[PDB]
């Protein structure tokens, strides 16, 4: 039981972590395809720096 | 980190591809012997771009 709660509380880390891996640390899961498949540019990568 | 590349490859390609682009317009319409036009054309070579 101990093993199972820190397993969850592992997976929810590494999922916070990728959600902020790319392009820009951002909803890229669609994000991604909305961003390229048009002539955009994420807000979030323009007010990067 | 190939992912971040790959994309970072593909970026520096477009802003080149446009930089040249825009600088291909001032050569428009040079009238030379019977050279009328220059471009710098850019390409993406396949065996790369695979």
């Amino acid at each position: 039981v101990e093993r199972d709660e820190v397993a969850a509380q592992k997976r929810e880390l590494e999922k916070q972590i990728e959600r902020l891996s790319q392009p820009s640390g951002a909803e890229d899961s669609r994000m991604i395809a909305l961003a390229e498949r048009f002539g955009g540019v994420l807000l979030s990568e323009i007010y990067d720096d | 980190s190939s992912k971040s590349v790959a994309n970072i490859i593909r970026k520096t390609i477009q802003r080149e591809q446009n930089r040249i682009r825009m600088l291909n317009q001032g050569l428009q319409a040079v009238s030379f012997g019977q050279v009328r036009g220059v471009r710098l054309n850019v390409n993406v070579r396949e065996s790369h771009a695979i």
